């Protein structure tokens, strides 16, 4: 019961309002991501091409595996 | 006698068609090798070639399919694979992980729609890599849900000041930044672990604490039990914009609206002055220029053209009028042949 | 008489060999233009248009593999693209930097390995673009890290406060949200530029200063000294969470446990209720709804799945049946009309 | 009788030549089956499989494009695809969106150049997402550009406190970490939403309140009007590090300078202890090991580089050496034939 | 006018400065952006192709959509 | 120290605990990332493809130079 006609002749205003919530515990999911396709084929026109990716995912993957088994 | 002279005559004359039919044969020769000679240019040099082509674009189509795959991650998980400690996940990933859609997100997390408006743009909900596997190419991602308890009936408001006058005087009003109601009650509110957002406050930890017996006759209406502050020597705010509406004290200084080029007059009865973003879109209030209205600039369009070509166009060989040619008249020796029989 | 129509009977025989002889060598030439239109599509046409396919597949790998370089770039250094005044960088770009490890990263920056969990969960590494070329087309990054200093001894606590209830009035107690311990010593905390973290609190300014004598003995056991509030006509907060453990003040109030549905009790002599999850996952305080236990949804995972179809393989031409069959019935009149001259 | 046996010498001779002329007639059978069956593989299993390679090669072409297409979407509007609430835009869509320079950014929005610093640095430009349309697949993006007022006049100062002694006492001066001033006029300041910056403070809301006449007389010189802590049973802070300068106090206690081995003594006079990181890079204050000193480490370099081959290179097919035989022999006889058909 | 000498006699230093500024009311602008280029030729060549970068767009774009219907 | 006892009794619980680390003068390092690579044919197959790369070089390149440039 905020009376905000005499509030606001001291200079007092309301800009906003909103309702209140507050965080309980969290729950949790696990989720894989595969980051190799699944290739059927696997000729020797592609052994290159899979080799190249894999680098790729080398340089991105690894320093993530390294900090975790350094931080952890 | 004569026919001495006939027989000579005409075995001279077969003897030159003996070595006239044998040119043709080495001529004949030359054919073969020349028709070998092309095969196995095909066999050797354009097969191999076609194949290598062939065998070439197919590692491209992969790589590109591969290289695709990877900006479809990169474009979902970035953050995540960047920061493997704690990293905001995207409104894709998000809808992958709680079925495949946002209805079933809304269902298994328990949200209401505004609840996850306000936990998307406070971040609220955070992932972490748990797991690398560099020998087979994966890592396990674990995503943390907030959970949302809503207190029924209690409303948080934010109070903004600004100094008023007394005749010569310029006083302040001392009030906290926010205030939270319950019915007729009001309490304290700290803002530290909050998001003020007008769906409502989503807040990490406690924010409500109670209010002292004399806060709480200053806001119910007793503004004489306030503490204020008389400003000498000092200065405060002498505005106050609030979505497109200034509150202004301006008394005893000199207001102007930039646009109209009018005076805005404080008239003694009233307190402070309010003036709307359509009456004045920019002030001036004590020499400084508040923007009240809101500009809006030429829409802009990102946009790409692509232009291809047809690919190459190779016709038929076309070279059997020749071939024609020749058949017919293998077929004309073939039938005059028997004709000189008869006569012999 | 019969010699001279002899005579006409090998003239009339042997000049239509001479006629059937002219049909075949003309045909040749049918054979020799046929093949050399072949070999004028070949040179004009195929090899071209290899040569075009091979040039064309060519720049497509290279644009492939330059694309993937720049993927590469936007992956680890993309924040930083966006954001050239200031950001963070990725824990590949740390890695790269220092050495290629993050053994090295540790000792070069003299962390701890729990210090590097603190620096990268507060993001405390940034990096700026200082300069840009264009014409060479690269960037130079300027990266700073940040250097710890730990003030042995000293233990950074943090307070959380109910509303507790002695008779029928219910108080409140104020305490500051953050205190600090050096041995016996107490002092005040100030979280303003920290970041609080089970390892430990990195403060990016100072954060202790001293704390009163009459606060030190509130906080030392002598809880009269403390500052209590009567929330009379105010309201506070009933309930705490904190690490799965709900501590409540379920005096004069409905308490009761979703799942089972039992009514929890509060016994008079203690202040405060402490509820774990285990006992209870789901807990209605005062009407609110309290989840305290975990819930885990079903691992979920993102995979994809390429096929791709084998090379073409052109097979060999295979003309030599007829050609091989030619050979044999060209030579093979050689020695027949040679065996002619040898009667002659 | 001689007659007789040369009628019969040429019956057996010419009737040999009328079978060797059917051989070499089949075979010339034989080399156009040959000819068309190159002629069938040319035009049935090369031609189609040369325009697969080429279909299949323009749309690696067009998929390439269209890949680099979405990185370079990827590259610039990254985190509004994975935030559609509210997120920071990069500083190529800001160019982009005004005109297509960042001096028409400057003029347009009215900014300063250092205003455009602060501005990014604070991240106060905003983008939502307000329409997706999945059928012509373009999305709308709403960016927000912050207006900004300057007060002239007022200076924000920050504030920063450590103990000192006075004999064997250790004491403490509590004030605001915040203050501001215009001219000779002092009050406070409420860094809440505010960002402190070298070049200007950018406030979402106002900071300016005005402060207490006892407040003004301490910072104004009268600093026995100055709340005063005395240390006892409690602890603060000891030193304080200001752009690679150290404000430290090393009375009654061991400072020693770590790179020298020297010991910091201070004089009993001074309050206290400024060291400079010239001096002393690394400094021990009551057992703290401070780094004052910034340490360089060497410079990295990100590189790649892409080796490729050249295109196969098919030469010409070259078969006119054996095509030229044969039309010179079929030449031969062609006139020789004729020339001894004048003879019949 | 603050005393910077008097005042570090009893541990206060003034460890930055700079200038005011407070925000005022925002301008705003719409940005459309097209994420499928204007392809001219689309011949049977690529058919196969456009569908695919097709697929890779409703990945990013879908749940976008569902979000901002759900959400408003 | 503190009696977490006796706090109890009042309603004040220890929610936490950490050690306090302060941070100092931070060091400094330049990486220099070298965005077009280095090739060694270019031969006139590899001219089209390797302007076009340049293009999506300066349409990210660019803007940063530019704005580097007024902002200093
Ligand atoms: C990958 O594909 C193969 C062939 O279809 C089959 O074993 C299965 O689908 C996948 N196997 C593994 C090990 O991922
Ligand atoms: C494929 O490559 C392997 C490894 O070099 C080789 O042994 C094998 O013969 C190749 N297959 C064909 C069909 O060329
Ligand atoms: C508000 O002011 C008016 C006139 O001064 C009067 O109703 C009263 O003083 C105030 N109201 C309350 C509820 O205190
Ligand atoms: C804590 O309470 C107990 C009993 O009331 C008693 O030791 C004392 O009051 C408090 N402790 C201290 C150290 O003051
Ligand atoms: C500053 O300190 C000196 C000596 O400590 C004192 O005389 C003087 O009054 C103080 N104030 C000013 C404003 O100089
Ligand atoms: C761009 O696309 C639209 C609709 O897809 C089409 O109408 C228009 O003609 C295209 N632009 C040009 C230049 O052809
Ligand atoms: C192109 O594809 C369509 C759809 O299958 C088909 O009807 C048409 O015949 C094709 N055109 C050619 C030239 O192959
Ligand atoms: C690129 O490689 C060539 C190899 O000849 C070398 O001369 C040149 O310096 C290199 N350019 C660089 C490293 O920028
Ligand atoms: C491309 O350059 C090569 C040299 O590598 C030259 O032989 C060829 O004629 C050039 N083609 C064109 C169209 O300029």
């Amino acid at each position: 019961q905020i009376h905000w006609g005499n509030l606001s002749k001291i200079g007092v205003v309301g800009i906003g309002s909103a309702s209140y919530k507050v965080m309980t515990r969290s729950s949790h999911q696990s989720l894989v991501i595969k980051l190799m396709p699944n290739i059927t084929l696997l000729n020797n026109c592609t052994r290159v091409e899979i080799a190249e990716y894999r680098r790729l995912l080398r340089t991105v993957l690894e320093p993530i595996r390294d900090a975790l088994n350094a931080m952890t | 006698m004569l026919n001495s002279q006939a027989i000579d005559n005409l075995r001279a004359s077969l003897e030159t068609t003996n070595q006239a039919i044998e040119a043709i044969r080495q001529a004949g020769q030359g054919m073969i090798l020349a028709v070998q000679g092309v095969q196995d240019y095909i066999n050797n040099e354009l097969i191999p070639s076609m194949n290598q082509l062939s065998c070439d674009l197919i590692g491209q189509k992969l790589g590109l399919k591969l290289l695709r795959y990877y900006t479809e991650i990169l474009s979902l998980f970035g953050p995540s694979l960047r920061d493997p400690i704690s990293a905001e996940i995207s409104i894709q990933a998000l809808s992958y992980a709680l079925g495949g859609d946002i209805n079933k997100v809304l269902e298994k997390l328990g949200y209401s729609g505004g609840d996850l408006l306000g936990i998307l743009e406070s971040r609220g909900i955070k992932a972490r890599i748990t797991h690398v596997d560099t020998e087979s190419y994966f890592i396990v991602l674990s995503i943390a849900y907030p959970t949302l308890s809503e207190i029924k009936g209690v409303i948080v408001h934010r109070l903004e000041g600004v100094s008023y006058n007394i005749g010569s005087q310029e006083w302040y009003t001392t009030v906290p930044k926010y205030v939270a109601t319950q019915g007729y009650l009001i309490s304290n509110f700290d803002e530290s672990s909050c998001t003020f957002m007008p769906e409502g406050t989503v807040c990490s930890q406690n924010a409500l604490y109670p209010m002292s017996p004399l806060l709480q006759e200053c806001l119910r209406g007793s503004t004489k039990s306030c503490a204020r502050t008389l400003v000498s020597g000092s200065f405060g705010n002498r505005f106050i914009l609030s979505q497109g509406n200034l509150i202004a004290n301006c008394a005893s200084i000199l207001c102007k609206c930039y646009t109209t080029g009018t005076i805005i007059n404080q008239d003694p009865d009233k307190i402070l002055t309010y003036i709307a973003a359509d009456h004045c879109p920019v002030v001036e209030v004590n020499g400084v220029t508040i923007q009240v209205g809101s500009r809006r600039y030429p829409d802009a369009v990102y946009l790409h053209r692509i232009d291809l070509g047809p690919p190459i166009s190779l016709g038929r060989l076309d070279v059997g009028t020749n071939l024609g040619n020749a058949i017919a008249k293998l077929e004309d020796a073939k039938e005059l042949l028997e004709s000189s029989d008869q006569i012999l």
